[PDB]
């Protein structure tokens, strides 16, 4: 059957810097008939269809970028991006036609930054929701890099139901973002006062904290 | 200009059957073969098969891992493009593309449509609870979309006239439900004294929200 592998499985550049990944067919893709290697290149955005960038192996489709250039024949291939920008932040896959078609398992591709220290913000639970019984506290961690980081959750003043999620890469800054949800009962909630979230991330040694009191709402 | 737009993704039990079907329009849709394309959340892309071209008698190829259990067909009077899925598994849960294919010149899929997503389970729908996040020179806000089944939603602000300094945060799955959450970031200057919405849909349970954000 014909299996499609792609290397790596993903690696971070600084934007400016060359790009290259690989990609490996079992059998050759060239046709002899027609003498062109049936090998295209597909970008996928994060949250977005994928989109073609190359095909015939080394065929830069109209409105793609000429930073964006494919070569190879037979069973390898490459797809190389010359000075990388911000918005290349994809998974990149290879597609062979030779045989029906199948694509390669893609190549992560996220930007590397200088670091950046969070913008963190916090919200109480709001009436709609306690009146329903239940109490969720919600911190954004927002515009951060790397994307290792720590969230810890204290009420009254000791550490503690948690929901926490990372955006993918910014496409324009390279940032990541992350929201963290405390998840209470109405009655567990009204037996406390003091709500904190305290991210710590490498930009400090002082954790960031950022609080509020249920006496104050 | 050329427009692929899936239909018919949503929730199905296992070993149920879903058409898909996937709308076109720029191209001469006869002269061109059509493909399916799935993608489980997080996953890599997997052709499932095509239908040809006028000129090859619309014949249909199929991936060995959905021949016979999957269908394609297509309605040349009106551009559209069918994918019948038969004996459903959570494996098959994905975003379903459609895909321009070979003209019979050209090696490459040119065009891809939007994805409709497909999820197999015996979970029931259940709509989001909407809520508003209220609390510098600049100001944070957001909106906590919970306890709803099956994804997707989509979260807009002031009906898309705020993308920018808009980030949505993929959806988790926790006990059975999803949640997720999405914060918006303007210039204090400008609420509370210009509104500020966030509008949700589920089109699972047919869920419009337009929820306002108000200073506490
Ligand atoms: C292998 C069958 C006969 O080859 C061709 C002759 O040109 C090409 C066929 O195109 C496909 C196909 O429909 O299977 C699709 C195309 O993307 C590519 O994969 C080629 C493959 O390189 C073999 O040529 O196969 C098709 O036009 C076919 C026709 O149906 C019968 O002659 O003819
Ligand atoms: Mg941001
Ligand atoms: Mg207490
Ligand atoms: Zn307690």
């Amino acid at each position: 059957d014909i299996v499609m592998s792609q290397s790596p499985s993903s690696l971070a550049v600084s934007a400016g810097e060359k790009v290259t990944m690989s990609c490996k067919s079992s059998q050759s893709l060239l046709n002899s008939r027609t003498r062109k290697n049936y090998l295209a290149w597909y970008q996928q955005k994060p949250g977005q269809s994928p989109k073609l960038l190359i095909y015939w192996a080394s065929t830069r489709e109209s409105g793609v970028p000429d930073r964006f250039t494919g070569s190879g024949s037979g069973t390898d291939f490459t797809l190389t991006i010359t000075s990388v920008q911000a918005e290349d932040l994809a998974v990149y896959y290879c597609k062979q036609s030779y045989n029906l078609r199948t694509f390669g398992g893609g190549t992560k591709l996220e930007i590397k930054r200088a670091d950046a220290a969070p913008t963190v913000s916090i919200f109480p639970p709001s009436s709609e929701q306690l009146t329903s019984g239940g109490a969720s506290v919600v911190c954004f961690l927002n515009n951060f890099y790397p994307k290792d980081i720590n969230v810890k959750w204290k009420i009254d003043g000791s550490e503690r139901g948690v929901l926490n999620s990372w955006t993918d890469q910014d496409s324009k800054d390279s940032t990541y973002s992350m929201s963290s949800t405390l998840t209470l009962t109405k009655d567990e909630y009204e037996r406390h006062n003091s709500y904190t979230c305290e991210a710590t991330h490498k930009t400090s040694t002082s954790p960031i904290v950022k609080s509020f009191n249920r006496n104050e709402c | 200009e050329v427009k692929l737009v899936e239909s018919g993704g949503g929730l199905v039990q296992s070993g149920g059957s879903l058409r898909l079907s996937c709308a076109t329009s720029g191209f001469t849709f006869t002269d061109y073969y059509m493909s399916w394309v799935r993608q489980p959340p997080g996953k890599a892309l997997e052709w499932l098969g095509f239908i040809r071209n006028k000129a090859n008698g619309y014949t249909t190829e199929y991936s060995p891992s959905v021949k016979g259990r999957f269908t394609i067909s297509r309605d040349n009077s009106q551009s559209i493009l069918y994918l019948q899925m038969n004996t459903l598994r959570a494996e098959d849960s994905a975003t379903y593309y459609c895909a321009r294919d070979h003209d019979g010149y050209y090696e490459r899929f040119s065009y891809w449509g939007q994805g409709t997503l497909v999820t197999v389970s015996a979970a029931k729908t259940t709509p989001p609870s909407v809520y508003p996040l209220a609390p510098n020179s600049m100001v944070t806000l957001g909106c906590l979309v919970k306890g709803y089944f099956p994804e997707p939603v989509t979260v807009t602000w002031n009906s898309g006239s705020l993308s920018s300094g808009v980030h949505t945060f993929p959806a988790v799955l926790q006990s059975d439900l999803y949640t997720l959450s999405s914060s918006v970031t303007v210039p204090s200057s400008t609420w509370p004294s210009e509104t500020v919405t966030c509008n949700v849909a589920h089109p699972a349970s047919s869920t419009k929200v337009d929820k306002k954000i108000v200073p506490r």
